[PDB]
RNA sequence: GCGGUAAUACGGAGGGCGCGAGCGUUACCCGGAUUCACUGGGCGUAAAGGGCGUGUAGGCGGCCUGGGGCGUCCCAUGUGAAAG
RNA sequence: CAAACCGGAUUAGAUACCCGGGUAGUCCACGCCCUAAACGAUGCGCGCUAGGUCUCUGGGUCUCCUGGGGGCCGAAGCUAACGC
């Protein structure tokens, strides 16, 4: 079925009179490794709970990735807020040459040869969100044909 | 079914609190007030009713939302007149998107509809029979016609897409087709199947919503005489 | 051979049997059977999520300890396969697998690579009938790897090709059990190699 | 006075599409015209036309979008997602036939003026010419 | 960033990791640094709009036609030693 | 009217805040100085991209249209956010 990776876990803090109160965030990707991935942000009281909850959220908002032989149809850059991911396609053998955050995402979609650059801020939450918006934006020769056609 | 080249009340409403996206459906600004293109009301009316028809033919349910007081009754009757859920009082946030939870508020209503029968509703404290007969009448208040839904609706019939504009959002996010009685102060784009008309003066909200169910139960085999409020609208 | 030292502690650390010694690694006596945890004091304590980095390291070591190559020797092989034309993961294996020391192992002249590295530095091995005493010599295809005429009967190589009577040798090698000849037919293909290692991971490690 | 009129048109377009207009007037010039011809051929615009907004000549450009979508925000997909000036005044940009851009692995064009006329990236490659890289569209 | 009497951060020990006739240190150069940004950044509050004008040189320059062909593009050709 | 200054108070102290005086200065002419939270902390120019509304000032068929200017709310959009 779906594999899950979990790109990051964090421990946030809120202020209470006498003492500060905690919680945990969990970024997780899920993918089938043949063209579907989803990114989940799961915040909650206990770690394994928010990991689990993140998984669930990630199964909404999937992206269908157009893998053309383990890679990308074209190249995009996406700026998500102050982060910027740059995806560039590659020929077989190249492997996923990418950060840790976008490797997790890309790998679970099935991309097996890609070039990648993180630019702007490096906040993994945003970089992930951007990697995803990148995959979301990939068109293929076929979709582009449908668009222009009259 | 149409009421063709006819304008008994259909047309223009709203002054200059419009939305310029709605400008394709405007004929003129007849003395401080836009007038809805009589044609295009009928033009949309055709396509949309065909959807409403075809969907009820397949058996699915339509959620009627109408919170504004001008239609706060026309909604309840015409929706009881078919096997459809209505939302009449106020639109609870989450009724759509948090259905699995706003549902199990009905599993307390139906559980308390019958709970007025048991031999121990006179036994077990009288101070706790008070919040369990007033609560019941609050669930009967809001979840009046929401109880009919046992699962998400297939389409949703909104009177003022701008007043009950949360319900338009909620459908949208769950991918439920938005039908609406849209009028000048509303975004045409957020409506999948629009009826460009009016959502006040009661006359127009009856003529449209009545005809709505006329095509519904026509497709539910039945085909009945007017059973509504043609005079009960004054 | 090279490295030199307790070997089964490596079998143990990589959590996989690596077979760094021929016989015995088929007995119920390789430590991995009935002692399969890492070596040392904290062998049996539970583990922690090894980092991304950690994973790539071990996966490399696993490969690299399988062949008994050094690392400057190994890195050079991978670097060459990198520059080289073709797919760099699979090609790397082919270069490893083309080393005389290992080709001798494969043809079952030696029971393991460590022993095969000896048989070579000690000139018991011929390539195209001329003594090659270099364990890292690269055997191209067509070449014929023999046992040296005047070696052709030590207590060891006799008993070692005795077992090779009726055993099968890789698709990419033909062997002659009689004259103790044997041939390198083609650079082994990735699929041929049943290596307990994801060679891909290894590529990630070297591009850190 | 518009400093760059090719860019004002590329933009006028971009601004129109982004709010899903029907069409839009750009003031007339053979060159601008010469370009839109290409946009049409490759399907980025339905068409252009030589209308005449009050006395002086314009080019009504008619826009083409996607179909309506389902979800929150139905607004259709642009056919022209991206359209940018490459060579601008005070930084002209000429490429030889050997270094004409491959735009989006070819799911998009680049428009260049050459001595053989205004051509696409694939058009100039056949004809074997370079020129002044005017804009990419994809 | 560790050490303020239970230190996986100091010193020793056992154990482990990495390389191995080498292993470390220091020094220096490019990299990561889109951190001088042509590719490839910025200036309301993070550093950054000149106190405002007038205007010199300079940069930039609407629509149509024709000449030249300086930029630009194309073909052929000469040159681009050896080593690397 | 008021830096400095001279007194009176207040205070632990009071070179201060409060009180009574008080010169330069604040004023005018002419000549310097050239600074600033010289602020919209937002260079100038031109084109394009929903609308509502309040206001100053023109014009036309003056319930309304059409300019120039000053505010507010807001479409798309932008922004680290605030916000624009
Ligand atoms: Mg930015
Ligand atoms: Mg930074
Ligand atoms: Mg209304
Ligand atoms: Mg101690
Ligand atoms: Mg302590
Ligand atoms: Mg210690
Ligand atoms: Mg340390
Ligand atoms: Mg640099
Ligand atoms: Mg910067
Ligand atoms: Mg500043
Ligand atoms: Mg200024
Ligand atoms: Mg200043
Ligand atoms: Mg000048
Ligand atoms: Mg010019
Ligand atoms: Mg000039
Ligand atoms: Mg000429
Ligand atoms: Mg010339
Ligand atoms: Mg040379
Ligand atoms: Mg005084
Ligand atoms: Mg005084
Ligand atoms: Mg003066
Ligand atoms: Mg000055
Ligand atoms: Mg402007
Ligand atoms: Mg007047
Ligand atoms: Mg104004
Ligand atoms: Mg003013
Ligand atoms: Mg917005
Ligand atoms: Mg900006
Ligand atoms: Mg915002
Ligand atoms: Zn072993």
């Amino acid at each position: 079925d779906f594999e899950e990776k979990m790109i990051l876990i964090r421990r946030t803090a809120r202020m209470q009179a006498g003492g500060r109160r905690f919680r945990f965030g969990a970024l997780v990707v899920v993918g089938d490794r043949q063209g579907r991935v989803g990114l989940g942000f799961g915040k909650a009281p206990e770690v394994p709970l928010a990991v689990q909850k993140a998984g669930y959220y990630a199964r909404r908002n999937m992206v269908e990735v157009p893998l053309q032989n383990g890679t990308i149809p074209h190249e995009i850059e996406v700026e998500f807020g102050a982060s910027k991911i740059v995806l560039k396609p590659a020929a077989p053998g190249t492997g996923v040459i990418a950060g840790a955050v976008p490797r997790a995402i890309l790998e679970l979609a099935g991309v097996t040869d890609i070039l990648t650059k993180e630019l702007g801020s490096r906040n993994p939450i945003n970089i992930a969100y951007a990697t995803m918006e990148a995959l979301r934006q990939l068109r293929t020769k076929a979709d582009v044909e449908r668009l222009r056609k009259g | 079914v149409k009421e063709l080249l006819e304008a008994g009340v259909h047309f223009g409403h709203e002054r200059k609190r419009w939305n310029p996206k709605f400008a394709r459906y405007i004929y003129a600004e007849r003395n401080g007030i836009h007038i809805i293109d009589l044609q295009k009301t009928m033009e949309e009316l055709e396509r949309t009713f065909r959807f409403i028809e075809d969907l009820a033919m397949r058996g699915g349910t339509i959620l009627f939302v109408g919170t504004k007081k001008q239609a706060q009754d026309i909604v309840r009757m015409e929706a009881e007149r078919a096997g459809m859920p209505y939302v009449n009082q106020r639109w609870l946030g989450g009724m759509l998107t948090n259905f699995k939870t706003i549902s199990q508020r009905v599993h307390r209503l139906e559980e308390l509809e019958a709970l007025f029968a048991s031999p121990e509703i006179e036994e077990r404290p009288k101070k706790e029979q008070v919040r369990l007969k007033h609560e019941l009448e609050r669930l009967q208040k809001y979840l009046s016609g929401f109880r009919l839904l046992k699962r998400l609706p297939d389409a949703i019939f909104v009177v003022d897409p701008t007043k009950e504009a949360i319900a338009v959002r909620e459908a949208r996010k769950l991918f439920i087709p938005v039908i609406a009685l849209a009028d000048t102060d509303s975004d045409p784009d957020l409506v999948d199947y629009i009826i460009p008309g009016n959502d006040d003066a009661i006359r127009s909200i009856q003529l449209i919503l009545s005809r709505a169910v006329d095509l519904i139960i026509q497709a539910r085999g039945g085909v009945v005489e007017p059973s509504p409020s043609y005079a009960l609208v004054q | 051979g090279r490295y030199i030292g307790p070997v089964c502690r490596l079998c143990r650390r990589e959590g996989v049997k690596l077979y760094l010694k021929g016989e015995r690694c088929y007995s119920p006596k390789c430590a991995m059977e009935r002692r399969p945890y890492p070596p040392g004091q904290h062998g049996q304590k539970r583990a922690r999520r090894p980092s991304d980095y950690a994973v790539r390291l071990r996966e490399k070591q696993k490969l690299r300890r399988i062949y008994g190559i050094s690392e400057r020797q190994f890195r050079n092989l991978f670097e060459e396969a990198s520059k080289k034309k073709g797919v760099t993961g699979s090609v790397f294996l082919g270069l490893l697998e083309s080393r005389l020391d290992n080709v001798v192992y494969r043809l079952g002249f030696a029971v393991s690579r460590r022993q095969a590295r000896q048989l070579v530095r000690h000139g018991h091995i011929t390539v195209n009938g001329r003594r090659v005493d270099l364990p890292s010599y690269r055997v191209r295809p067509g070449d014929e790897i023999a046992v040296a005429e005047k070696s052709r009967n030590l207590e060891l190589i006799r008993q070692n090709l005795e077992a090779m009577k009726g055993r099968k040798v890789g698709p990419w090698l033909s062997l002659d059990v009689e004259g103790m000849k044997g041939k390198f037919l083609r650079l082994p293909d990735r699929e041929d190699l049943a290596l307990p290692v994801n060679e891909q991971l290894v590529i990630e490690f070297y591009s850190r | 006075m518009l400093t760059d009129p090719i860019a004002d048109m590329l933009t006028r377009i971009r601004n129109a599409t982004r709010v899903y207009k029907e069409s839009t007037d750009v003031p007339a010039s053979r060159f601008k015209e010469e370009i839109l011809r290409i946009l049409a051929r490759e399907g980025f615009i339905k068409g252009y036309e030589r209308v005449d907004v009050d006395g002086k000549p314009y080019l009504r450009v008619y826009l083409k979008y996607g179909p309506r979508r389902q979800g929150p925000d139905p607004r259709p997909e642009q056919v022209i997602h991206h359209i940018r000036r490459i060579s601008k005044p005070g930084r002209r940009v000429y490429v030889g036939v050997k270094e004409i851009p491959r735009v989006r692995r070819g799911l998009g064009i680049a428009i260049l003026s050459t001595s053989k006329g205004v051509l696409t990236d694939r058009e100039a490659r056949k004809l074997g010419v370079g020129g002044e890289l005017i804009c990419e569209v994809w």
